[PDB]
């Protein structure tokens, strides 16, 4: 998970 | 009420750069750099009349005492089962990480597994990721420090709980799966860099690669498995299938739900995992989402989008791969997002589907996809779930805006499927019979009508008097699905507030069209919609514009942020959190890369011409109007935020406090406070939790002259  | 001055800040006027022809200027550039004294210095001088201005009324006092109160209730994940063991993770109320327990068996006795409070002194050493092995005698686990996005994957044998010497490091978004022979794990990490790796610098990450660890090795032995040295921003998770036979490649390149499946049979490797695998590219393009469920032999089932925005299960046949042979297992539904599957009980599978933003959980056939049994749920989310294939049990947890909530239990051997409440937890102090949950839709702009949830006390007149708090995100398919929030709810309960959640576009609540709906070109959608959900608790009567306070995180304060630039008449109040401000240089910094899927890229014309007309550090405008001022202002931000770099914040506070701040019209503060030992929030301890919600409803009651209801 490496959304904003 | 404005009793300091706004420290002087450097404009640097030289900073021009073209954007196609465009020529911006971006006097607060030199911000960029975390470790100079310059921002140190400008960080200090923010905080220095931040903490005062928060801390003056003693209401801030009252929450944090309240939220001490209340928040502290015993906090419990599902039990899982590893091997002969059964695992949780659970927290007293108020301790700063939740703890993982371990018990030999479901009644017996409990004990301390993994207690990562006692590896840091203010609780910000954080466990982020963990894998137990196939037979669950061997256990993985990420920690992190201080909030970073960076991770050191740690190793212990189960029985005893006793540490191995296997340490992993420049780990970061990472898988980590065991071959189920046990020999070793999965995991991804990136090349050695110049400078820092602790999360205050903002150099970029690409080259991720995947790399197999053989347990009692050095990491300086491990095998390079996957590597992508023609696509810089490849990123590519490995997970076994079921029965150990195949490594699932799961390639993406940005945030889309979408990604390309490669697979090894390990039976087919020469000998054993020695190199670069014999990968077979099952699916060779971003087409779509492929997520494993299960497989019987060849046969593996997937959830997907392909040709299906609101997903659905198909089987592919590793055997006859082609499309046209695929067959559907569990089709789209017309309205209701397919939001995950499970396989359980060797031919159950445990569907979760978003029916206007609640859940519903049912149990399917795995031969046929025939619906068996729903089970049963008040309206809510399901926030936790255990069950894989070998088990014979499940257990899920539920939340809501009202209920702490539940733990159920699941015994899938019995004929008839009879699941129990497990665990419980009921915050004394607030009764949840005094509040009711509304759920309403508004028109936006074009017509399309916006679910909100509307939280307040009963029997309110509608006259527009009580203080309102809207949340959003909109973005990156994220559904924004209701859940216990106690700050929230002292919101409500002590400061007479009406809470507010606009699902607005661009996240995933109706499928893939509702994500497209909020991005790219459609990204103003976002912003329009929930400037429609303003407008309608005004309207509607629950709240005045002096009088509500918008909030979000990351592309959330984004939101917010832009929402103040646009329509600074509609706001009290605005607090945004770790947000994304430099919409013009987003992609430079760590991760952000990978965010373009959402945004765009500046470096294309036709995307800074989107860009260019809602980032938030470029259209700071004093208001034409003689009797509208800015909102009042919060950011939120962390030095060790690698996620969203917190320069963002930095240079935006330094634009509205120069462009804005200095007009003598404005009396509403725009204020910026940086913690320590803090990221993007992930991992955060108790503590900070605490100290930060005091922080935002301190600052709400002091800009809203709310009086403390006891």
């Amino acid at each position: 998970g490496f959304r904003p | 009420m404005l009793s300091f001055q706004y420290p002087d800040v450097y404009r640097d006027e030289t900073a021009i750069q073209d954007y196609h022809g465009h020529k911006v200027c971006d006097p607060y550039a030199w911000l960029e750099d975390p470790d100079s004294e310059q921002t140190k210095a400008f960080v200090e001088a923010q905080n220095k009349i931040t903490v005062p201005f928060l801390e003056q009324c003693p209401i801030r006092g009252l929450y944090k005492e309240r939220m001490t109160e209340l928040y502290d209730y015993p906090k419990y994940s599902c039990h899982f089962k590893k091997g002969k063991r059964y695992f949780y993770f659970y927290n007293t109320g108020l301790q700063n990480q939740r703890v993982l327990y371990v018990q030999d068996s479901l009644e017996g006795e409990a004990r301390v597994f993994l207690d990562p409070n006692i590896l840091s002194d203010d609780g910000t050493v954080a466990l982020r990721g963990y894998a137990f092995s196939e037979d669950g005698e061997y256990f993985a686990y990420g920690l992190s420090a201080s909030g970073s996005d960076w991770v050191t994957i740690k190793f212990m044998k189960v029985d005893g709980a006793k540490e191995l010497p296997d340490v992993l490091e420049r780990v970061k978004f990472s898988c980590m799966a065991w071959t189920h022979d046990g020999k070793g794990m999965f995991y991804n990490a990136y090349p050695q860099q110049d400078g820092k790796s602790d999360g205050t610098e903002t150099s970029t990450n690409l080259h991720q690669k995947l790399y197999y660890h053989v347990l009692g090795t050095d990491q300086s032995e491990d095998i390079l498995c996957a590597e992508f040295p023609d696509e810089p921003k490849w990123m590519g998770g490995a997970e076994l299938s079921d029965d150990g036979r195949y490594v699932l490649l799961s390639i993406r390149e940005g945030c889309d739900p979408v990604n390309r499946l490669w697979y090894c049979d390990l039976q087919q490797e020469s000998n054993g995992i020695t190199g670069i695998l014999k990968w077979v590219k099952l699916i060779d393009n971003f087409e779509g989402e492929y997520d494993y469920v299960t497989n019987e032999g060849t046969v593996f089932t997937f959830k997907t989008n392909r040709h299906s925005p609101n997903y659905r299960l198909i089987n592919i046949d590793f055997t006859d791969p082609e499309e046209s042979k695929w067959k559907v297992l569990v089709p789209e539904h017309e309205k209701d997002v397919l939001e995950w599957v499970a396989c359980v009980r060797s031919n159950f599978l445990v569907l979760c589907y978003l029916h206007d933003v609640k859940n519903t959980l049912q149990l399917h056939d795995l031969a046929t996809g025939a619906l068996l049994k729903i089970f049963p749920l008040e309206v809510g989310s399901v926030v936790g779930y255990s069950g894989q294939k070998k088990d014979t049990e499940i257990f899920y947890q539920f939340t809501s805006f009202l209920s702490p909530g539940i733990i159920y239990h699941c015994d899938l051997t019995k004929e008839e499927l009879e699941p129990r409440v497990f665990r419980e937890v009921t915050v004394k102090g607030i009764d949840a019979s005094d509040y009711q949950t509304v759920q309403i839709f508004y028109p936006s702009k074009d017509g399309t009508k916006i679910p909100m949830f509307i939280v307040h006390k009963k029997g309110i007149k509608l006259d527009g008097s009580h203080p309102a708090f809207l949340y959003g995100y909109g973005g990156f398919n994220i559904s924004i699905t209701p859940n216990y929030s106690v700050s929230r709810l002292i919101f409500v309960r002590h400061m007479g507030g009406v809470l507010a959640v606009a699902n607005i576009r661009g996240g995933g609540e109706y499928g893939e069209t509702w994500h497209k709906g909020g991005i790219l070109a459609n990204k103003q959608n976002c912003f329009d919609d929930f400037q429609c959900a303003a407008e309608y608790l005004i309207k509607e009567g629950y709240t005045s514009p002096k009088r509500l306070t918008i909030n979000g995180g990351a592309n959330g304060g984004l939101l917010v942020a832009t929402c103040a630039n646009q329509r600074p008449d509609l706001f009290g109040c605005v607090i945004a959190q770790v947000g994304v401000m430099d919409m013009l240089k987003f992609h430079k910094y760590t991760i952000g890369h990978a965010w373009t899927t959402d945004y765009g890229c500046s470096d294309s014309k036709q995307h800074f011409e989107w860009l260019i007309k809602y980032s938030p550090l470029h259209n700071v405008k004093l208001p034409e109007a003689d009797d509208i001022q800015y909102p009042s202002m919060l950011l939120l931000t962390a030095d060790h935020d690698d996620r969203v770099v917190p320069l963002h914040s930095l240079k935006f506070i330094a634009t509205l406090q120069y462009i804005v701040g200095r007009s003598r019209k404005q009396n509403n503060p725009l204020l910026i406070h940086v913690d320590t030992k803090a990221g993007h929030g992930a991992g955060k301890p108790t503590a900070k939790v605490i100290e930060e919600v005091s922080d935002m409803f301190a600052f709400i009651a002091r800009c809203l002259n709310i009086d403390w209801i006891p």
